[PDB]
């Protein structure tokens, strides 16, 4: 359960993400496919080549979801009620994969935010991304 | 090139909005369609090895009966009792010609599934690429409508949301395209829209045919197994007479 | 690995399991408790309700072939790595099945055996089957590490 | 999230447990220590021998907690607000262990409720025991 | 498990890590992000706040000895099972550290390296370190 | 035997209720107390066989210098080249005398920790066994108070909850026992009660002493390591002048 202190750190760190949200999401996914290649199976119809525009496109869609989730931190289950169903009933993604993208998102934020990614913030970001995963896995 | 025909009224804008969402949802649709047929192509390597084995066990059950019939060749020549010790070996080789027959089927089905799956992937990427591309052109058309000198069009384009339709099918999309015949037939997208309808229809025709060839392949492996049981129990059967006879003629 | 006293209770209970059906009961239960595993069996037909799943002849059928692998590996406990080697190629490099799912099915089998044997499935025999199913899970996920 | 259908199955299955709550708890724990010996470390000061009264005693305390959790299924986080803190801040139990006891509780219920533990109920009991684990693990950060 | 091109980028980056402190930064980060991990280090003294945890000389100290084990596995990539064998006896037979905790620390190190190197810690080099930390996790949990 | 003295009033019942909860909370308390000292006993064998290898590396650094001083022997006590080997080898054997000294410390501390931990476990078991046995006798006393002819005693025993005090200490328990001097001194539980207070106090005295022997141990392994560095760099120094001839 995200504390008022946890919430402030998320909003502040994703606040610094801002304009680059789309490039980050694309990197998080590219990092995921490379580190955990069995994740690529959910995208057989995608061009997963380096710096693909399909991956650039998907990247923004994943990040804007997260931008919305941050904006609605207090009521996150309703904010992502659409996706929690899409992932559960239509894509049938194994829940163990939500853990993998969540870590690659932290790897992305560590590489790009040298100042703000502090131990206090590292905890609050992982706390949050776990909560986002929990919402998406809620309809299985 | 961009779409030249402008959005005439508030009802026209609403159809284009659902069309931008349908075209977006093509990306999800093909993925969900293609994925099970890829899981079936993954097992073709394993299911072929199972056939080469049922053949190996068959050939070996044939060789165990072929050695058992060689021992009793010079014991009873054209006699009565040994006419039976040759009969099970005949049943054994006939059963193998059925095992060798079904294994040829499994082989052809494996090649058929590979060729079908490799094909369906191209139809799913093809429908996806042409999907995302055309939706861009439609979004730009709505973006212009947000600037339109008409107050009803300006409000309808404004109220209009950037969404993705999750329940897209070849049917639902053609249905959305029917709502705007001017967009449907505009030279900038005309062929791209036609290319999606065909690609989607061929992708379903392939995924179904992969489920089909698999059903035919599994049938052959069961039939090869039935005949391996028939061969082995005919080998071990009159080959039982080979252990009881060590006598001289 | 197992103790000779455990190897004794394990092969005892296993000789009493109805090979024809206990496999489908575990496989069906997996698709019912952990529904996402269904992505792997969309060609099986009707899986919409627990009674449609449990009834499904394809489920009971495939269930028998997966239990047959369990019966195979229960004999060669000293060599599980090689026994499941051919299957490891199918589940890992081909299907790309997450190893936890093997673990989940393993625990589901243990739940089925407890459901069927009752007071015969004692804490120490559960403990031994747990070692077996853990082994069969590792032997299958060998192609990953 | 437990559905009205999931909730009915829990209440019905734990309803059949009844007086045998402190019996099935002692069993679940004894099964856990045997299958996952790593769990015994949180009880260095306990007599973990077969049919111990310490384990029999602890068993009832764990089950009555679960009896309370069933009674308050709609408001489970407040129902177990005491334990979620005890386990998190005082004991410091690794969350991975909550998964292990939860399974041994299902193994216990499968062995004793032949009729009740159906596929429909198996799913609803695991969903519930996961929710109980979630509550207890909620105060670790 | 690593490709000769990966072995090249891995040993490259590792020769640039500040051995003296990157270990304590990972170990401290573990006790801050996953607090239950503190039950093994109750004798470490002050562990109340992230600044009291990061400051702790015992944490930075033990952090250096833990990274030293990583520097050894990163030299002996062909044989990880034997390299960490003595430690497997300590982490599994004696202390019973659940193997996921090794995995958690492994991912935390990857997070620290990304935090330090930045644009130098590219998706393919991350992918290679991931193979390494996964290996070091398995090699330690070998006794299980 | 059971407690013979009956609960006189509503305030007496309330103390017995808390005292029960305190006695119940003794199991939790000892577990939390004993556990870290068990984690420290787990590292003893690793640290001993770590000290054993610092001695082995030391003895080997001594033997590399002892062979290097045997080669340069064919020379007089005048050459700077011949004297630097003999002097570094003296520094090398002196450094070993302290490696050998600290290793004896590590050995004695390992034995001390084992003996302390094995001891503390018995205290923790003894305090829980006695803390839980007596709570039974107190519960039965409250159960009898739920039957009392006093309207106030029957209600106080009824309102009284079956709970477990999570913040139990040797202090808080003695404090709960002071509230009921008639129960505390009753012959049925008197000694069991005294056995908890001592067991708990000795368990804390042991857990703390284990934290102390380990700091005194770790210090010795660091000091054995400092002297191994001092030995090796004096030994490799002697090997520098030995290849020079
Ligand atoms: C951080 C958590 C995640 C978020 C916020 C997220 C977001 C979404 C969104 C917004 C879409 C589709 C929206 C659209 O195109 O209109 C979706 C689609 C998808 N997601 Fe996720 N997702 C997450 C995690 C996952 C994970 C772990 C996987 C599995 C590896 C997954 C695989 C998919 C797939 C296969 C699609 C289908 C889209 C397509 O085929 O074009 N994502 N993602
Ligand atoms: C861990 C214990 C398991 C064992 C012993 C096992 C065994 C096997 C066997 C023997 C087959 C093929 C038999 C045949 O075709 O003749 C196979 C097929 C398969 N297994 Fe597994 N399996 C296990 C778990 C898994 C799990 C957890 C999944 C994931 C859902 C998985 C998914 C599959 C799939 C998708 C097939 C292919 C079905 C087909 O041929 O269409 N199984 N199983
Ligand atoms: C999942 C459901 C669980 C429930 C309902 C539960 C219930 C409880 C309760 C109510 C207590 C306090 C007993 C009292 O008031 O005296 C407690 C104590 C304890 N629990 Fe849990 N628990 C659960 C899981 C866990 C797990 C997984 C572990 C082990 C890793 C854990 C280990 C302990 C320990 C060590 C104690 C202290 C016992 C003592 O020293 O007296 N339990 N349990
Ligand atoms: C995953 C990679 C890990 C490595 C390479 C590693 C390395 C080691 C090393 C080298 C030591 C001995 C240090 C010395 O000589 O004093 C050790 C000790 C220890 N490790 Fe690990 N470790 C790992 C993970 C774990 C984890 C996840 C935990 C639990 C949270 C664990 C808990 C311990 C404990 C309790 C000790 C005893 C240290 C002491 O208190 O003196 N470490 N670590």
């Amino acid at each position: 359960v995200l504390s008022p202190a946890d919430k402030t750190n998320v909003k502040a760190a994703w606040g610094k993400v801002g304009a680059h949200a789309g490039e980050y999401g694309a990197e998080a996914l590219e990092r995921m496919f490379l580190s955990f290649p069995t994740t690529k199976t959910y995208f057989p119809h995608f061009d997963l080549s380096h710096g693909s525009a399909q991956v650039k496109g998907h990247g923004k869609k994943v990040a804007d979801a997260l931008t919305n989730a941050v904006a609605h931190v207090d009521d996150m289950p309703n904010a992502l009620s659409a996706l929690s169903d899409l992932h559960a009933h239509k894509l049938r993604v194994d829940p163990v994969n939500f853990k993998l993208l969540s870590h690659c998102l932290l790897v992305t934020l560590a590489a790009h935010l040298p100042a703000e990614f502090t131990p206090a913030v590292h905890a609050s970001l992982d706390k949050f991304l776990a909560s986002v995963s929990t919402v998406l896995t809620s309809k299985y | 090139g961009e779409i030249k025909v402008e959005l005439e009224d508030s009802d026209d804008v609403a159809a284009a909005c659902e069309l931008r969402a349908q075209l977006a949802g093509v990306s999800i649709a093909s993925g969900i369609l293609l994925r099970p047929a890829v899981i079936r192509n993954a097992t073709t390597e394993f299911s072929r090895k199972k056939s080469e084995d049922i053949l190996a066990k068959g050939g070996a059950a044939v060789e165990r009966a072929s050695a058992a019939v060689d021992r009793v060749s010079g014991l009873d020549k054209t006699n009565e009792t040994a006419q039976k010790v040759r009969k099970a070996a005949a049943v054994a080789h006939h059963a193998l010609e059925h095992v060798k027959e079904e294994v040829e089927i499994v082989a052809k089905k494996v090649n058929e599934i590979i060729e079908l799956t490799a094909g369906a992937t191209e139809h799913a990427k093809g429908a996806k690429a042409n999907g995302d591309a055309s939706a861009v052109k439609v979004s730009n058309l709505l973006a212009r409508a947000k600037e339109s000198e008409n107050q009803y069009v300006k409000e309808a384009a404004e109220e209009c949301s950037e969404s993705t339709n999750y329940d897209v099918t070849a049917k639902s999309l053609a249905a959305a395209l029917d709502k705007l015949p001017g967009v449907k037939e505009d030279n900038a997208v005309k062929t791209t829209f036609q290319s999606i309808l065909t690609s989607l229809d061929n992708l379903d025709k392939d995924v179904k045919s992969v489920e089909q060839r698999a059903e035919e392949l599994e049938t052959a492996l069961e039939k090869a197994e039935r005949q391996l049981e028939k061969a082995e129990k005919a080998a071990e059967e009159a080959e039982t007479e080979s252990s009881k006879v060590e006598t001289e003629s | 690995h197992l103790t000779p006293e455990e190897k004794s209770a394990v092969t005892a209970l296993w000789g009493k399991v109805n090979v024809d059906e206990v496999g489908g009961e575990a496989l069906g239960r997996l698709l019912v408790v952990y529904p996402w595993t269904q992505r792997f069996f969309e060609s099986f037909g009707d899986l919409s309700t627990p009674d449609a799943v449990m009834g499904n002849p394809k489920v009971k059928a495939h269930g028998k072939k997966v239990l047959g692998a369990f019966s195979d590996g229960l004999a060669h406990l000293d060599n599980l790595k090689g026994t499941f080697a051919t299957l490891s190629e199918l589940h890992c490099d081909k299907l790309h099945v997450d190893p936890e799912n093997f673990r989940l099915l393993g625990n589901v089998l243990v739940c089925v055996l407890a459901h069927h044997f009752g007071k015969e499935f004692t804490p120490p025999v559960q403990a031994a089957y747990q070692k077996v199913v853990a082994g069969v899970a590792n032997a299958l996920a060998h192609k990953y590490h």
